[PDB]
């Protein structure tokens, strides 16, 4: 589960927080990426932490 | 039709606080890549805002 | 909830399929057919076709 700005960063050739610490991905990478907006099940008034 | 135009120099720009900055999605650049504003650098930056 | 569209959580699934070295394992819902041989046929072997 990541947040809406780095969607985006899931891709082969990528740098920054996610890419870079987190989960990188292959230059010659061959597969499929599936995300999908999530904010019923995985966020809360208070704040999910 | 009245854009105002702010003109930035003179300082050091970090691109990583507009993603907190702003709840946008896509950083939509046409003769750059977001990823590799930080390394180079440029002369005057202008922001246009409407 | 209250955030913007940019800064709601969202869960990615990543599928990584590795090309065809070994035997392959998982393979899609195809009827296979008898082998015929000495013949010119079109053939499709683990989908790659000829
Ligand atoms: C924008 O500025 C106001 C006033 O300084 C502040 O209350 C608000 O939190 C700021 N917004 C963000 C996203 O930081």
């Amino acid at each position: 589960v990541i947040r809406g700005n780095e969607v985006s960063q899931i891709a082969p050739g990528q740098t920054g927080n996610i890419a870079d610490y987190n989960y990188k991905l292959p230059d010659d990478f061959t597969g499929c990426v599936i995300a999908w907006n999530s904010n019923k099940l995985d966020s809360k008034p208070s704040g999910n932490y | 039709y009245a854009w105002n135009r702010k003109r930035i120099s003179n300082c050091v720009a970090d691109y990583s606080v507009i993603y907190n900055f702003a709840p946008f999605f896509a950083f939509k650049c046409y003769g750059v890549s977001p990823t590799k504003l930080n390394d180079l650098c440029f002369t005057n930056v202008y922001a246009d805002s409407f | 909830p209250t955030y913007g569209v940019g800064h709601q959580p969202y869960r990615v699934v990543v599928l990584s399929f590795e090309l065809l070295h070994a035997p392959a394992t998982v393979c899609g819902p195809k009827k296979s057919t008898n082998l015929v041989k000495n013949k010119c046929v079109n053939f499709n072997f683990n989908g790659l076709t000829g």
